[PDB]
């Protein structure tokens, strides 16, 4: 998993043009990860899933009316 | 018999007299096998406790007054008997038949209205 | 005892904390009715729960009537155990093994016959039918002897 | 007046026993004495934990010393409820379920379901799709026989041919990955044709592999066909007569080994098999050795068909040209209103299949594979039943093995092409 | 369960949620499962809502403008956008801003726009 | 005079003057359509329904063609095949490629009839491109995507003819003809959200629903609306835990394919202010408790106070089902109490109409009776705000007949022209003795409709005596075999059900007793005088609102989408809801809370299952066992003992009739917690027509957008 993405295609014979000559590697994406992302399993960087949405139901916030 | 150890050819009962003999024959084989069933699956219950379960299973269907339905129940009993006396069932299968060995208990339904209501539909 | 719940019914291995207490379990002695629910292998729970028998209404969003032709048998959702939020992913867990099951019938006597045979409690909802009224294009242009009362726009 | 007529049990229904005719006796050919002593048999469980020939197989055998008395295969260790799941899927969504039945023969498995759905759809697929499916059919037959024959050889001790031939499997799995994007579960053959067209350099790459495959077959035959250990392990083992093979529901090589000339590709031609030339190997002794020789010759006829498909490959579309059944090309879907609607509906609702039912059979690598589909007019099938040749074959294990040596059971388990995804479904 | 900025910021380029049912990262990545974990190693893609609004307005004189994402077959289905209202028109697929030249003076007058205008 | 004709070789008979498309539906022949709707005027503009008619050269619009004595119709000929394919091609030439982003997708008649009746591929590839059209702001409820519009005219015809709101129209000409309000304005109809359903395309979609779900992912539960007194038949679409939208289903007896806006859009209130666990107030602050802990404190506080007769008081709210009222009536009687009150002014007092005869309080001519009404008098009711789908039924009969309407009470802006005779009881007597009494006397099918706010009027005893004395004097007009002319209109779903089981305070003696224990059964509109400050208050309900905040113990109950409950509408039709979702949190079924408290109070109710309670209901009133029918009242004439004889001597104040709905959007607990109803209330006040007014989206003065809905 240490192999850079576009090189991964090259070494697996999915493409013939190496990334050194690959124009799609030249598109500037400021959101693209800057440092390489290896597999992080078996470390403390392992991906932790979570719910990305809010609860479907909201309970009443109790407001005891004064006497 | 011929196909495998406890194989019983599927036949209809000729009349209610015929059916009753099979039902008593089926019960007799079941409660007779209860000692073997205990030691064969290492059941943690006495043969008395196992034999009571046999009678209750036969008592759920005591009120059946339809001959075709009896033939269905008889065929099920033979199939269960064969797969028990042959060591085809595993201890998990036979143990699951005893309703006491579920971690939520055997009284898995509320006793009355108010216990089920206080816990939340049982 | 006149719709009393039988708190002493024998349980089976599929009886859970979400199973309702039944009123009437089949014993194989009912008059004239095949007791399929006794021999089907289905849990006791299905003789404790109520199914709805109805003709699905035409959706208000479309004019096609294809899905109103047949009779539907559906299980009512219980108070507890139909859905809850899984804490890990936020997925929707269920304890109702009948939640995604429905049956289709050509006639309601068929649906009732199947429900009586299995021992389901059932409720029959008859379909609302349209009240016929003739329609005419020329009624858009009727002569008004009096105040117009409404101005039509094609 | 059933079933209330059975409430009090009148008019028992006639059984096969009530129609047993006594044989014609004229022409019918068929004290503490130690001869009355009984012999106790020991019942041995084989599998699935203790190693067996292959797969999830619990084989329960009653033995008399070294001889088999009763053979009782227990299956369902891979029963996954495929037939029920198909009723909650569209026809598109049920197609990948067929890759996973005989899971070394994926494209012919999906071929049989496509042909059955095409029959109820009442559509004729384009000629190029017919030739691609026939071509991949014989590529998949070679993949299966490479797995079947060689792993059967490896079970009786012959390690080396399995290694040689699985490099051939690697080469043909590349063709599966080039067309789809999978080594095994291609989901490539669909009702209407095939998913996408073949890449523009595939035919020549198949051709290059074809020029060297004959030598691979020959070198396999160098180690087995004349080898006296191989012959002594297979000759006279697992014999079934031509008459009993038909009555046991045996199809394919299990039937042709007993001398019956029968191939579904010949008797009921499908795709492009009527446009290709090939011979049908048929045995005469109905034993494991004859069935091995039929399968080795099937290697050569498959290669012979593939070469014809390479030269007869026509131009044109690979998917039936009605966007109400097959998805439109992605460029059409992003370009015109009609195509986008048809794309939306096919991937959410699915196409509706006219009501009715059909039994459709093909000559799968393991024999007659059939599927029985009932359509209710909707987009989900009402009923999908799969006829697996391995199911019928394993049901005959007791008939072919009773009275024979325990040391021949591995030979006939391998002579049946047995994958338990087929058997249990 | 999170002190570092990767555990609080909804995205590297946006602190706040961008939908009402979006769970804030501070609550989502909280609880026992996030105790002994590297938070910079967690997947945190950039917020797409912040990036699309850096795109300048594509000015046009024509009333109707086609948008298919710019990849030809690699984009989205071709749709046609009306620029007659005095506002920035946005493609409902790719979010690209479009405006007619008739509305340039009023759009330049506006204190703040949804898109840079230049 | 049903003529006889041939369609596809099979004979069908239908009334003369019926449209050909109506005969095809009767014959079972499917004919594609876009402009035609059974409830709207025929248009004939889409061209989808063209069929072959013998002796007719041009293919003919089956929606506009009248049926004749002997016509032969071919709907599956090559000519019909060619017409449908060509018309579908023109409909799709300018249609935007938006089905991935369109909310109609999966429930679209353009997609379904393109698949069924059109070609598989399109032939429009013009370099000049498609028509594109600017979007329109028509209020906060309806998101518009006008490129999708196919010009069927259904929304204009509905808004104009049906809803009485002539603000939607079409401007321009040719390919540039555009539906909208020519100037951006809020569409002022409480029936506006019906255009969303009527729209075959996703050009007019629900703003609160936007993008949230696909149609195939929704469980569809047929149920009944409880935010009104009509019991409109509805379809509740839900995705597991969440209800996502309310749709109307057809019931020509009650709601006729329509629902009002609060019925539609208040379903977002079902998930925000919900009671999910018992609360015990302590040291002036609410605190969570178990169900054992809460019922114990009810039992203890009951003993400590030891209430005498009628010191136990129950007030029932607007959304309470009959199971809860019967079980609570059984409980209160076993505590010695007959103090059963309702949530409105004078609900704690005996009612001007009795409950001894069912016809005293019911809408006697049925909702269907409006279809034949000749003359209508409306006393003390704004029908647009109390029964809007019934209000549109009056407009429909008014448009197609010589029906005369008059009203006594507060004037309202009406969708039909009416004669305002006055505002007080004096005006009612003058009217019945005046020219409109003559109209009522000389009319087949007369109707007098009394509002539920008259029942809350101090002169209520004189109103029902005045009205019914007219009914008796002019009987054989008002009181015939085929007709009942006297009608009471209930704006709330629970009132007629409470009347049916006698859930009312019988005598002023019970009304005089000052209660020590008060049970608020989902009551939140109670008068702040029927609840004494020094009484132990128990609130049972599903929503934290006025009632819950002043209570000592809060018990979480169930909303109408979470229970099978029995409801009786204004006409006496007994209907049952179906649960779409389960109970949230630790809530319980409302009748089971009452049954559980009875064991703790030492008076266990006999019934444990809901079937036993439903047997008890038949003993109180056997019509409660007959669902989806209206049992006729046999002794109608006996509605004089309680409406005249007991009401003969009553003090008269002359105070004006009142407006019982100050704001349509805020009527019950569910709509007061609805973020969508808040937007409707805000937009009506400030006149804002923008779609994103308090919702997500870009706005000129809001360039960064906003995530909030309802704020
Ligand atoms: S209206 Fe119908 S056809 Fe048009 S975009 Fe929406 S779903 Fe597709
Ligand atoms: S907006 Fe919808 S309902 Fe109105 S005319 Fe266009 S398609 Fe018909
Ligand atoms: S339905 Fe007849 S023309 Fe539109
Ligand atoms: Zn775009």
């Amino acid at each position: 998993a240490h192999i850079e993405p576009m090189w991964h295609a090259w070494i697996s014979y999915q493409v013939d043009t190496p990334p050194t000559r690959e124009p799609l590697t030249q598109i500037e994406r400021p959101w693209a990860p800057k440092e390489h992302v290896p597999n992080r399993s078996f470390t403390r960087g392992a991906y932790k899933p979570y719910n990305t949405t809010q609860p479907k139901i909201q309970s009443w916030e109790p407001k005891a009316a004064p006497r | 018999v011929q196909p495998t150890k406890f194989a019983v050819t599927v036949r209809q009962s000729r009349n209610w007299a015929d059916a009753k003999q099979r039902v008593i024959a089926a019960y007799r084989a079941w409660i007779r096998a209860a000692p073997e069933i205990q030691t064969m699956y290492s059941i943690p219950f006495p043969v008395s406790h196992i034999r009571t379960r046999i009678r209750q299973e036969f008592e759920r269907h005591r009120y059946v007054n339809k001959l075709n339905v009896v033939d269905v129940l008889l065929q099920q009993s033979n199939a269960d008997f064969q797969e028990t006396m042959n060591f085809w069932r595993q201890q998990s299968h036979v143990m699951a038949f005893f309703k006491e060995e579920h971690f939520r208990g055997e009284k898995r339904l509320p006793s009355n209205f108010i216990t089920g209501f206080l816990e939340g539909r049982n | 005892p006149r719709n009393a719940p039988d708190y002493n019914v024998p349980i089976d291995i599929a009886t859970s904390t979400f199973t309702p207490v039944p009123k009437n379990v089949q014993d194989g002695s009912e008059e004239n009715v095949v007791p399929a629910g006794l021999i089907s292998g289905a849990p006791m729970e299905l003789q404790a729960r109520t199914v709805r028998i109805y003709k699905p209404a035409k959706p208000a969003t479309q004019s096609g009537e294809k899905n109103t032709q047949l009779w539907r048998m559906d299980w009512d959702v219980l108070g507890k155990g139909h859905r809850w939020e899984n804490p890990l992913m936020g997925w929707q867990s269920s304890a109702d093994f009948m939640q995604g099951t429905h049956l289709t019938f050509k006639t309601k006597e068929d649906a009732i016959a199947f429900a009586e045979k299995q021992g389901y409690e059932y409720f029959v909802q008859e379909p609302n039918e349209r009240h016929f009224r003739p329609k005419a294009y020329a009624n858009n242009f009727l002569y008004s002897p009096g105040k117009l009362k409404h101005i039509r726009t094609k | 007046a059933e079933p209330q007529d059975g409430f009090q049990g009148t008019r028992l229904i006639p059984t096969g026993a009530d129609f047993q005719s006594p044989p014609d006796p004229f022409i019918d050919e068929g004290e503490d004495s130690v001869e009355g002593r009984k012999v106790r048999h020991y019942t041995v469980n084989f599998g699935p934990q203790h190693p067996a020939a292959h797969g999830v197989l619990r084989l329960i055998l009653e033995l008399n010393g070294e001889e088999i008395v009763r053979a009782d295969p227990h299956v369902g260790l891979l029963h996954r409820g495929t037939e029920k799941l198909c009723e909650y899927k569209t026809y598109m969504q049920a197609l990948p379920y067929f890759d996973r039945l005989d899971y070394v023969s994926m494209m012919t498995n999906e071929q049989v379901f496509s042909l059955a759905v095409e029959k109820l759809l009442n559509i004729e697929i384009p000629p190029r799709a017919k030739f691609i499916r026939t071509m991949f059919g014989e590529i998949t037959r070679i993949l299966n026989h490479l797995m079947s024959v060689l792993s059967h050889a490896m079970d009786v001790g012959a390690l080396t041919p399995f290694l040689w031939g699985f490099e051939e499997r690697e080469k043909l799995m590349e063709f599966y990955e080039r067309v789809s994007g999978a080594r095994l579960h291609a989901a490539y053959v669909r009702p209407g044709g095939v998913h996408q067209d073949i890449p523009v350099g595939l035919l020549d790459d198949i051709y290059q592999w074809a020029t060297q495959f004959g030598d691979r077959i020959d070198e396999t035959e160098e180690m087995l066909t004349d080898n006296r250990i191989w012959i002594n392990r297979l000759k006279g083992v697992g014999v079934v007569s031509a008459a009993d093979a038909l009555n046991l529901s045996f199809t394919g090589v299990m039937l042709r080994g007993s001398g019956v000339p029968w191939d579904v590709r010949k008797s009921s031609p499908y795709d492009a098999y009527d446009q290709v030339e090939f011979d049908v190997p048929v045995g005469i002794n109905g034993d494991c050795y004859d069935r091995y020789l039929c399968r080795m010759e099937e290697f050569r006829q498959s290669l012979r068909i593939i070469h014809q498909c390479l030269n007869k490959m026509p131009a044109g579309p690979v998917r039936y040209e009605d966007y109400k059944i097959t998805p439109p090309p992605r460029a059409a879907m992003k370009e015109n209103m009609e195509a986008l609607i048809h794309h939306f509906l096919l991937f959410t609702k699915g196409y509706a299949v006219p009501p009715g039912d059909t039994y459709t059979a093909i000559e799968a690598p393991k024999g007659e594979m059939g599927v029985y589909v009932v359509s209710d007019g909707s987009e989900r099938p009402y009923r999908v039943h799969i006829r697996a040749p391995g199911f019928a074959h394993l049901s005959g294990f007791d008939h072919i093995t009773r009275g024979h040596l325990l040391a021949d059971a591995v030979a006939v388990i391998g002579t049946m092409d047995l994958v338990f995804g087929e058997v249990d479904r | 369960t999170g002190r570092p900025a990767s555990a609080v910021m909804q995205a590297p380029n946006r602190a706040e949620v961008w939908s009402r049912s979006q769970r804030p990262r501070s609550e989502a990545m909280a609880g026992p499962r996030f105790e002994q974990t590297d938070f910079d190693a967690q997947p945190r893609p950039w917020a797409a809502i912040e990036l699309i609004h850096k795109q300048p307005v594509r000015w046009t004189h024509d009333r109707i403008v086609a948008c298919d994402g710019g990849g030809g077959p690699h984009g989205h289905p071709k749709i046609y956008i009306n620029t007659d209202k005095p506002e920035i028109a946005t493609c409902n697929y790719c979010g690209l801003p479009f405006a007619n030249e008739h509305h340039r003076k009023y759009l330049e007058s506006l204190p703040q726009t949804s898109y840079p205008l230049n | 005079a049903e003529v006889e004709l041939t369609i596809d070789g099979k004979k069908v008979s239908i009334e003369a003057g019926s449209a050909l498309i109506q005969a095809c539906e009767k014959a079972g022949v499917v004919v594609p359509r876009y402009c035609y709707h059974e409830k709207l005027a025929i248009a004939g503009n889409c061209r989808m329904c063209l069929v072959e008619v013998e002796r007719s050269p041009k293919p003919v619009a089956s929606c506009a063609w009248p049926v004749q004595a002997g016509m032969v119709v071919k709907t599956n000929s090559p000519l019909t095949h060619k017409a449908r394919e060509g018309v579908m091609e023109f409909l799709l030439a300018n249609h935007p490629l938006d089905c991935p982003i369109c909310d109609q997708g999966g429930e679209c008649d353009l997609q379904d009839q393109s698949m069924r009746y059109g070609a598989d591929r399109g032939r429009f590839h013009e370099i000049g491109g498609k028509r594109a059209v600017e979007d329109k702001n028509i209020g906060p409820l309806i998101k518009t995507s006008m490129n999708r519009c196919i010009h069927c005219t259904r929304c204009v015809r509905f808004m104009n003819d049906i809803a009485g709101a002539p603000e939607l129209g079409s401007t321009g000409r040719g390919n540039d003809l555009q539906i909208g309000t020519y100037l951006e304005k809020n569409l002022d109809s409480e029936l506006s959200g019906n255009v969303i359903d009527l729209c075959p395309v996703g050009a007019l979609t629900s703003k609160p629903y936007a993008f949230r779900a696909r149609p195939w992912e929704l469980k569809r539960t047929e149920s009944i609306d409880v935010l009104d007194g009509l019991g409109s038949n509805i379809r509740v679409d839900s995705r597991g835990l969440e209800v996502m939208r309310i749709l109307p289903r057809l019931n020509d007896d009650v709601n006729e394919e329509w629902i009002n806006d609060k019925t539609r859009f208040a379903c977002d209130g079902l998930k925000t202010q919900r009671l999910t666990m018992p609360l015990v107030r302590r040291d002036g602050k609410f605190e969570p408790a178990t169900w054992e802990q809460a019922l114990t404190e009810i039992a203890h506080a009951y003993q400590t106070l030891a209430p005498k007769e009628n010191e136990f008081k129950v007030i029932a709210g607007q959304l309470v089902e009959v199971e809860s009222l019967v079980a609570m009536k059984d409980l209160a009687n076993r505590l010695g109490s007959e103090n059963l009150a309702l949530d409105f002014p004078g609900g704690s007092q005996p009612l001007a109409h009795g409950v001894d005869i069912r016809s005293n309080y019911l809408f006697n001519s049925k909702i269907w009776g409006i279809e034949e009404a000749d003359a209508i008098l409306l006393v003390g009711t704004n029908p647009r705000h109390e029964a809007a789908v019934l209000n549109a039924r009056i407009r429909k009969q008014w448009l197609r007949s010589d029906l005369e309407i008059a009203a006594v009470g507060q004037p309202w802006e009406s969708t039909f022209d009416y004669e305002h005779l006055g505002t007080d009881l004096a005006a009612l007597k003058n009217a019945l003795s005046g020219p409109f009494g003559e109209k009522l006397k000389k009319a087949k099918r007369p109707m007098i409709i009394v509002g539920s706010g008259v029942t809350e009027h101090p002169d209520a005893k004189a109103f029902y005596e005045t009205v019914w004395s007219f009914v008796e004097k002019n009987a054989s007009n008002f009181l015939t075999e085929e007709w009942c002319g006297y009608n009471v209109l209930q704006r709330a779903a629970s009132r007629a059900g409470a009347f049916e089981v006698g859930f009312v305070v019988p005598s002023p003696e019970v009304a005089a007793t000052k209660p020590k224990f008060v049970w608020l059964l989902g009551a939140d509109e109670f008068d702040p005088a029927d609840v004494p400050k020094d009484a132990f208050i128990v609130y049972q309900g599903h929503h934290g609102d006025r009632g819950a905040e002043i209570a000592d113990i809060v018990l979480p109950g169930a909303a109408y989408t979470e229970k099978a409950g029995t409801y009786v509408n204004t006409e006496g039709r007994v209907q049952m809801t179906r649960a779409a979702t389960g109970l949230p949190g630790a809530a319980r079924t409302d009748w089971k809370i009452i049954r559980a408290v009875s064991e703790f109070l030492g008076v266990p109710l006999p019934y444990d299952d809901v079937a036993q309670l439903r047997d008890r209901m038949a003993e109180i009133s056997p019509a409660l066992a007959a669902y989806d029918v209206v049992e006729p009242v046999a002794l109608r004439h006996l509605s004089k003992v309680q409406l005249v004889d007991q009401n003969k001597g009553a003090k008269v104040t002359g105070e004006p009739l009142k407006k019982v709905v100050e704001n349509f959007y805020f009527t019950d607990v569910i709509s007061r917690s609805s973020p969508t109803m808040a937007r409707c209330s805000a937009a009506k006040e400030t006149g804002d027509p923008r779609t994103n007014f308090m919702a997500p989206g870009m706005e000129e003065d809001r360039p960064m957008g906003q995530i909030a809905y309802g704020a």
